[PDB]
């Protein structure tokens, strides 16, 4: 009950709870994946105590079942985040992010001569874990970069 | 309908071995019996947003040898598009409204691929997009290797010159790796070395390559010697001239070349191949440029025709 | 012989309603069954003394879809005429000595009309003379209104943008006034208002017009919404951005547009019509550009042919 | 520690609560005023079922007291809001935004020849003429625009 | 020290009536009793990122008649700084370690104000920034109005030409509205009239103004006639040539003018003022450019000298 | 006379450690106690055949703070001399009859040394010659290193960026290798590393150097961090954007730096040094450009004055 954790818990009835968002990625995830562009209840907690995994963030989105592909997207940012669907007051599926086939939209080509910068195009990168890193190849310029070069920019 | 019917020829990495051979077998037939009215009534756009005369005149001549009409521009001499603020997506959505295929060169990488999202189903053929791809130059090089060597596999191919920035050596290495048992010899100054991603791909496919610093270490074994131009902009004046400018072929170096050995060079050659090489039977750079006519004719024929009877 | 046989298409004010309908009925047939060899052996000059790519590529493609040969220049990149001191009268007296029609764009107003005094009876078709006329852009706009609305009369047409300097809004207003019962809504910033001579002509013909300052005052009633680009050169940086830059159509503004409403724009559109409008069924700017092919084909066919059997 | 619930979530030990944020301005506020770069626990309720607006947004930032001038930068986006200041589970302060004289950093001069676009200076606008409708003057180019115009882009 | 001692001179808005009077009082003493070794050992930088020969030369001759040294440049399509990637902030940050004062003219508005935040305690003086401010022009206009009329209050001032975009006429109205009783007549083509902001300001202070249509309409009451040049580009050639029987000044029009009426023009005067006005008593544009020297000497002397007894 | 009295200042190679110390000793006295009428009546020519605004302005402000006169030019795509057919030798031969000293920057290497053979006994000072030498930059760097660190020996100096082509970093290493005990850390992209000649020299003297991969690797031991700009053109955009998590400097990276560690940059600094470094105590690039004045005053004073007591 109290060894504080919860306090009068925002237990939602139906929704997705993204938990273990590893501190500071919490806000990225909202902006990047445009999760507040809805009319349903969100409750966000940032820099929560989670003594057991340091500090973390947590988004709870009501009556929304963000999934499969949508979940895999977050792999680049919050690689250990557990999504939990809820249909009637408890966990009815807890899903981990797997690195996807492609990352669309969100991401920018490092290549300043890549045509994707001046044009009405959605970025797209082919994802490939060259065990050590993840290389990302641009759809357009077909140049390949360390996921760290892309995620800085 | 043939596999290439109404495809976009944007990158060499999209064409399979089978795709490559189908184009090359068609080029060989059009070279053998012409088909000068096959594309009668077709109108094609030749948009060269970046000027390239050599390439434009081949593409248009081969459009003309199949009976197509050509409209278009060579710019890089401010001919009005891009003014006001017309995005390339919009230029291509208006040009695909009246031509049957777009041939296109552009300074930025990825531009032909984007054209593909806006052309409806008017095929886009890429004639150069920045430092990314140039499929039609690799198709003609391959055709010239095939036609002079009789095969595209089991070749000993040497690549000499600026291997770091030559977009054609990178692509021909990717194409030849589609085939079996080829062996690569790379001869480059240290600053112009063949990139890691190429080398890594070769290793992962079990293909043999080696670095040498003199052509005469390897002359004896070589079938195709593909020379590139070093752009002196890429080095300084003194670097270019210092030791590094010995990626220059003279006739005397061909002493012991196999009788079948051929010297290829996308062109302009300025001085890496000396004039006296031209009289040798191994000089094939200009005949290679002539072959750009049949490889570009074949791609247009296969892309605009359902069924091609040959 | 048809009325347009061997006429000069210099201005919209010279073409009667009947002339306008004859061109538009021909465009509809050539769109329906092609006639790719009608102008076989004709050679046409495409002289663009001022560059305009969009317009040149349409004119030449439609010359090519009727079987004509094209010779010519895009200049505004110093290609040699005008040097020494060659008057336009002399340039046109030498070019009419070997071509069968001249298509011509020029920076000064009146230049196509003067060409007409020197061409013998080689027809001159005007593709733009300064801020005066552009008949072939009004012919394609009209064709696109007709073809999507089924009529050219009883229309509620809104014209939005820079109405003061857009030479195409001025001409399409003069053409639509040839027809009956059309109603005009003009939505312009104060500095870019539709000139008095247009307004005065509308009044004298008993035609209804009104000024509004928001598209949503009029959306509901409108059939054709013809948008123009504001050139920011015509205002200052701050003026353009201040309140006045709300002559911009977004998809959301089309909420209550009639099911038949069409958005037309001569192009380049830079930002007055947002990208999301393109997915709507009302976006017709690119299909409008495609129609420039049949209106320009029809004029060439009617002018170079005595009798046209259709 | 006191019985949260989420319809109108409860009590932080000391910190600021910005309540009666319009709706869809809450995340706009988190973005713009970089309220997120704290290690403090932030709790945020989005699209919530309450005070008359109907739905409204809410941000609770424990252990930070932002005020006087900070509360006033909130006035262009959320003028209806209340900024509660809490010590020891009690609202020791209840403030509202009022129009400031200067709005720094957050806006973009709509005049494209302005020098402020290209350079390591912050935007700054002199503000004037309360609720009949606000004009903002660039510090640099000295062009006066309509707030709805700068606020669009 | 004096009120302006090492203060930045960026906008006329920022200088009170008393500061304007101090400048004009000093300029009259420097005009009377020269002090050629007053800034001896100071180095001023003349950074004209935008070229203006007459403004640059008036300024450097000011610097030199007070004995200072000059380093600087004018960048018409040339000369390295700013470049691209080189910020204005880093140019200033570097040049304010070399010089004692910076006079600069730049094409984007507020560039002088940005400079102020990087020059340390080196003063910067604005010689023009886009369409915003040009304070040293206004200072010389007021010196010319004070020296000819004897006062700066209770004047009947007529302003003519492009009132919408003359930066000098926006400034002169602010400035003259810090003094009392001035009456303003604004004669512009309505496409080019006073912004409502100058006008809205003028009414909050209670100043009297009227808008007229031709100078002939106010000739008789007027003390200063301030002509501005009309910008050909912001007008169509055909409206530019159409405006009434024009708004240009000829000596015939002056036959009515008050004996102390003066024609001022910031220059150049292509055709709004004919050659015959040049020889009437009322022509004062060239004496107005000579007073530029005395106005800018005064500003430099006050900025760089603590106390100045002359 | 002093050792440098009317001696040519062409290469740092040509100046001993003692001469470098004499210059830096003088510059510290001129910085302390100005002598503004020291070169009174001398005329220096500022011949910038290659434009460099910051170098030209630092030099002319040096000439003027010592009272000299300046005639000269900057030829970016303009101004007659050299022309074609007009030899550099004949330009010098003519200008060395007019002036007392020649400061010149030219694009081909050795131009300053060729000048020396034609200037008679007029001294010439090199302000840059192609990719060879720029001695007055090195003199101000060493003055900045001596004034911040207190000595020029036993320093841990880190050099970063394009070490292959920064001319300033080749010079600074020669120069610093005339003093004792200096340790060098060279952090470059391996496409852009120190030439083996700088390195071979350094080992013949016994100087310690190491090559590193990121500044984070040496931050802790370092006294001078000398950043150089990375030349976009000599790199592919895609390798330029790929290098690690970069070699740019941010204040976060400095959290480890020694209290007396200083960041120097010859400037411009497009993006290798962020804006936040500007406000740390370690930022010293703008003070480094102000010391340019004192270094070049010292060289001019010593060259043109026989004996100088200050
Ligand atoms: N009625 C419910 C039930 C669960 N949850 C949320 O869903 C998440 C699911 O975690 P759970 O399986 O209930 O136990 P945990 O150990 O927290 O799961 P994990 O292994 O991810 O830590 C919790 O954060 C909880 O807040 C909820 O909001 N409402
Ligand atoms: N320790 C506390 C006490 C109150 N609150 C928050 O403080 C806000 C408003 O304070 P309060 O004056 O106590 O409630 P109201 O009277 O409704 O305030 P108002 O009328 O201004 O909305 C509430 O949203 C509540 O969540 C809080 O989070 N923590
Ligand atoms: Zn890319
Ligand atoms: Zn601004």
């Amino acid at each position: 009950m109290t060894h504080d954790n919860k306090l009068q818990v925002e237990a939602i009835k139906r929704g997705t709870v993204i938990d273990h968002i590893p501190a500071q990625i919490g806000f990225k995830l909202l902006s990047l994946f445009k999760l507040t562009e809805t009319d349903q209840r969100i409750t966000i907690g940032l820099n929560l105590p989670s003594g057991e995994m340091g500090r973390k963030d947590l988004i709870k989105i009501e009556n929304t079942f963000l999934s499969e592909d949508q979940v895999d997207q977050l792999a680049l940012y919050a690689p250990q985040a557990t999504v939990n669907r809820i249909d009637n007051y408890e966990v009815v599926g807890k899903s981990r992010p797997s690195l996807p086939e492609r990352i669309d939209n969100v991401l920018v080509c490092p290549n300043s001569n890549c045509i994707s910068h001046a044009e009405p195009v959605s970025s797209s990168f082919a994802v490939r874990k060259r065990a050590n890193d993840i290389a990302l190849k641009c759809k357009y310029c077909e140049k390949e970069f360390s996921h760290n070069v892309v995620l800085a920019n | 309908a043939n596999p290439l019917y109404q495809k976009h020829i944007i990158s060499i990495n999209d064409l399979s071995r089978d795709d490559l051979n189908l184009v090359l077998a068609t080029a060989a037939k059009l070279k053998a019996n012409p088909q000068p009215e096959l594309l009668k009534h077709k109108v094609i756009a030749s948009c060269f947003f970046e000027a390239s005369t050599r390439t434009r005149l081949s593409f248009e001549t081969s459009m003309h040898r199949l009976g197509a009409s050509v409209v278009g521009f060579s710019d890089s001499a401010n001919t009005s598009l891009g003014k006001k603020g017309e995005t390339l997506a919009d230029t291509i959505s208006v040009i695909s409204t009246y031509v049957d295929a777009i041939v296109m060169r552009h300074p930025q990488e990825g531009a032909a691929r984007l054209a593909t999202e806006f052309s409806g189903n008017v095929p886009v053929l890429n004639a150069g997009d920045g430092s990314n791809q140039h499929p039609t130059q690799t198709l003609l090089d391959l055709f010239t290797i095939q036609e002079t060597q009789g095969r595209l596999d089991n070749l000993h191919v040497a690549m000499v010159g600026d291997l770091k920035y030559g977009r054609t050596v990178h692509s021909l290495t990717q194409a030849l790796a589609k085939f079996d048992g080829n062996r690569f010899y790379f001869i480059a100054p240290d600053a112009l070395a063949m990139p890691q991603y190429i080398l890594d791909m070769l290793d992962e496919k079990g293909i043999a390559w080696s670095l040498h610093s003199s052509i005469e270490e390897v002359m004896a074994e070589v079938d195709i010697l593909y020379m590139t131009r070093v752009q002196k902009e890429r080095l300084d004046p003194s670097e270019y001239a210092n030791v590094k400018a010995q990626f220059v072929l003279r006739a005397s170096d061909l002493h012991n070349a196999k009788a079948n050995m051929k010297v290829l060079h996308p062109l302009p050659r300025v001085d890496e191949i000396a004039t006296d090489v031209d009289k040798t039977p191994h000089a094939w750079y200009f005949q290679q440029a002539g072959n750009g006519i049949f490889a570009r004719q074949a791609l247009l024929a296969l892309v605009l025709n359902r069924d091609l009877v040959l």
